[PDB]
């Protein structure tokens, strides 16, 4: 019902603050999962060896102070709230040919009552591709894009892919190219800032062959 | 300061609505939630639902079509109505004041309660009869009185010794149930030097019928 | 929502003891979870919420603790006026409250002050006699009563009634009445109450007649 | 020969495996280089690793020679 999800959001954001990481000690270390959905392949430059894919960025965290008791609000288990609203990770993706970080569209959050978010945000990546060497009568090329938290370092977020490998099962499959290989790892990565504290990413690739 | 009290009648007969109501003082209830409360006999206690502060309301999903809650911000009161009342719902009704954290709610505070039974049976009126010892041994610190509370429905009575002077001396039993109507005693310990000298009464009260009288000792 | 079970049901223990209630749930339960304390016809009165914070005005000997699914009260010097029936409760899902821990005190033996009294003159005009026997202020509760008419006994229409232990002494005290027709009182002479206590090897006898 | 590496989280010294037995330290601005500075790899090579035009490799055979810029060496 409208009424209970109404106070439902109204309740939740009175006294809330989207600046703090939703943790009780700061200490804590906030778990985000991280996935990469790749969707189609909607640009290919073979000039500057340049693609533009579309794909969704899931994010999936726990927020202590989002939790709600379904009996107070007509037994409601979820409700979609804007990704303004709430405090975000940042997670970003990065190594963009034009326009160095990508612009993610911030579409609604899945909230449930235990305070558990999944997001979903699409956007439009350009990566840079390596042209792979090793046998090419058929060409084979390597793509590849970097996810991590903005300004976090890996002692406030750490970011886990949810698999070993993007998510091709909404791909639009291409005419001419296949994807032949496709992985996710993660990286401790370190900057001259900082000795003590690591960063982390989260770079999928995948290499596209050419169809006979 | 922060106080509720729980009035309604303890009799109500099946097929009908129950009229409650909670009246409220030290705070108001524009600010505090206030929920509804109450425990079946031989069972545990349940949240039947809830006045909200922001003047909406919420309900057990199991109780929803019978309850509806009120409130009058002026008159500091909270209301319910249950209608098509029957057999299984005979027990103890409080309202209590919610405090919250963000979304969260838990019960903070309490009113002493109602006792709500549900039965066609009609309200009987009690018969009070005093009880009196016969011997007088010695002139000591210690003689006891009582009064016979006989044939009343339905629970609870309230035994009143004196106005309220007896107060630590005052002993008051279980009521026994024998053919469908209730039957209880009360006692006081005093001086026996008083007894003789100042007269020796009790006063009882019943809610369901609205009953009352005094009684004095003829001994 | 989270069914509680309360353990343990029934509990003994004098005064300055540190006794330890619990609480384990069906499911998790994160934390949010309460105590309330409830005196025989008095309302309820919350101890702790979200597991061990201390209500205001509440005093220090309370305290709770727990995680996840089992949680825990403890008073760690008993008083007597904590003597009640201690209720925890659950607040995340749904709203579920557990059977409940009734609180009794062990005590030193006590003898029951027995006082009779015989059927009053307005009971007597209705075709009606009650006779009733008072044994206040004992301990345990441990007691017979027997009433006996000219010398042989009367199980037949005696209502008994013991009450919850006293909130200042912790004694018990019980009253039963012999409920008779006026026809069946004065049909006999001698009404006799009969009380049997391990305060008394013998038993404590009250009585009257038709003088 | 021992080196540090960022192989490991945090930085460690490591024995550099046989064959590897030169220490080596990657420098190169990413994205966010003008925030953080630039990205610093440590760890092994037999012989001194490709540098590229936008990188930054140095190379040293004695012991924890290729400290993070921001602790002492040795
Ligand atoms: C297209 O382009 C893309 C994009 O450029 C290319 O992508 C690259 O692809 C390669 C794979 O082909 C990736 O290499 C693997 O990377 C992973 C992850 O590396 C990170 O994590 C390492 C370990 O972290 C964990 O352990 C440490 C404890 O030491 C702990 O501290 C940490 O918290 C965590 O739990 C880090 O060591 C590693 O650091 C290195 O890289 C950094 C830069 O990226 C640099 O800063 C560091 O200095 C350092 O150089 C990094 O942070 C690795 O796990 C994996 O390593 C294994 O495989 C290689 C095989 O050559 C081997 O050298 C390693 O010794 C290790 O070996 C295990 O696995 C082998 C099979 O994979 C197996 O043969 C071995 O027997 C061994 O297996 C044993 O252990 C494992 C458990 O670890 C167990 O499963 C087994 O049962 C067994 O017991 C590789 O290095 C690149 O990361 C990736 N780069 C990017 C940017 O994405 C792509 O390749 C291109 N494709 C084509 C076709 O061209």
């Amino acid at each position: 019902k409208s009424e209970h999800e109404t106070r439902l959001e109204a309740k939740l954001f009175e006294d809330y603050s989207s600046v703090v990481r939703p943790v009780e000690d700061h200490r804590e270390i906030v778990q985000v999962t991280v996935g990469l959905q790749l969707i189609q392949l909607i640009n290919v430059d073979e000039v500057n060896q340049i693609v533009t894919t579309n794909v969704r960025l899931k994010q999936q965290w726990v927020d202590y102070n989002l939790k709600w008791n379904p009996d107070d609000y007509g037994g409601v288990k979820k409700i979609h709230i804007p990704s303004e609203k709430i405090w975000r990770p940042d997670v970003v993706l990065y190594n963009n040919a034009d326009g160095d970080f990508a612009i993610v569209k911030f579409t609604k959050v899945l909230l449930d009552y235990t305070g558990h978010i999944t997001w979903t945000p699409p956007a439009i990546f350009k990566s840079y591709c390596e042209i792979i060497v090793t046998h090419f009568p058929f060409d084979e090329q390597n793509c590849s894009m970097k996810l991590g938290t903005r300004t976090y370092d890996g002692s406030a977020v750490a970011i886990n892919p949810e698999s070993d490998q993007p998510d091709l099962s909404n791909f639009m499959e291409s005419g001419e190219w296949v994807i032949k290989e496709a992985r996710g790892w993660k990286h401790w990565v370190f900057y001259s800032c900082c000795p003590t504290t690591p960063y982390l990413d989260i770079t999928y690739h995948f290499v596209m062959q050419r169809l006979p | 300061e922060v106080q509720l009290q729980e009035s309604g009648p303890g009799l109500v007969q099946p097929s009908e609505t129950l009229s409650l109501t909670c009246t409220v003082s030290g705070f108001s209830l524009t600010s505090y939630s206030v929920s509804w409360l109450r425990q079946p006999s031989g069972k545990g206690p349940e949240w039947m639902g809830r006045m909200w502060d922001d003047g909406g309301t919420v309900y057990n999903s199991g109780l929803k079509s019978r309850l509806s809650i009120s409130r009058d911000t002026s008159k500091n009161q909270v209301f319910l109505k249950m209608n098509s009342l029957q057999t299984d719902d005979t027990g103890t009704y409080y309202c209590t004041r919610d405090e919250r954290i963000r979304a969260i709610n838990w019960f903070a505070y309490w009113g002493q309660g109602t006792l709500v039974t549900v039965s066609s049976a009609e309200t009987t009126a009690p018969s009070v009869y005093p009880l009196a010892p016969g011997t007088a041994l010695k002139s000591n610190s210690m003689v006891t009185l009582g009064c016979l509370v006989k044939g009343y429905f339905p629970e609870p009575v309230t035994v009143t010794w004196n106005s309220g002077a007896l107060s630590s001396g005052v002993h008051t039993f279980p009521a026994v149930l024998q053919s469908g109507l209730y039957t209880l005693t009360s006692s006081v310990t005093v001086p026996s030097s008083t007894w003789p000298s100042q007269t020796v009464t009790c006063n009882v009260a019943h809610p369901g019928q609205q009953h009352q009288r005094w009684t004095r000792k003829l001994c | 929502d989270i069914v509680i079970t309360q353990s343990p049901s029934l509990l003994s223990a004098s005064v300055g003891d540190r006794v330890t209630l619990t609480c384990k749930g069906s499911q998790n339960i994160d934390n949010y979870l309460a105590w309330y304390q409830q005196k025989l016809g008095e309302a309820p009165k919350l101890l702790i919420y979200k597991t061990n914070s201390l209500q205001t005005g509440i005093p220090s000997r309370f305290s709770g603790s727990g995680s996840g699914t089992d949680y825990t009260l403890t008073i760690s010097s008993l008083h007597s006026e904590d003597l009640a029936t201690y209720y925890c409760y659950q607040y995340i899902n749904g709203y579920t409250f557990g059977t409940g821990t009734k609180l009794e005190l062990k005590r030193a033996d006590a003898a029951p002050t027995v006082s009779i009294f015989p059927p009053s003159t307005e009971q007597l005009a209705t075709g009606g006699a009650s006779v009733v026997c008072l044994m206040n202020n004992f301990y345990p509760r441990d007691i017979s009563v027997k009433w006996k008419i000219d010398g042989t006994e009367r199980r037949d229409g005696v209502l008994d009634s013991v009450t919850d232990q006293d909130s200042k002494d912790s004694t018990y005290s019980m009253s039963s009445t012999l409920s008779l027709t006026k026809a069946d009182y004065e049909s006999h002479n001698l009404y006799t109450c009969e009380v049997v206590h391990k305060t008394s090897s013998s038993p404590v006898v009250k009585s009257f007649n038709r003088n | 020969i021992v080196c540090h590496t960022t192989a490991t989280s945090p930085i460690s010294a490591v024995t550099c495996p046989p064959g590897e037995n030169l220490c080596y330290r990657k420098m190169w601005c990413d994205v966010f280089c003008s925030s953080r500075g630039k990205v610093v790899e440590l760890g092994c090579a037999a012989t001194c690793p490709s540098k590229k035009p936008y990188e930054e490799v140095t190379c040293c055979s004695t012991d924890k020679c290729n400290p993070h810029p921001k602790q002492r060496p040795g």
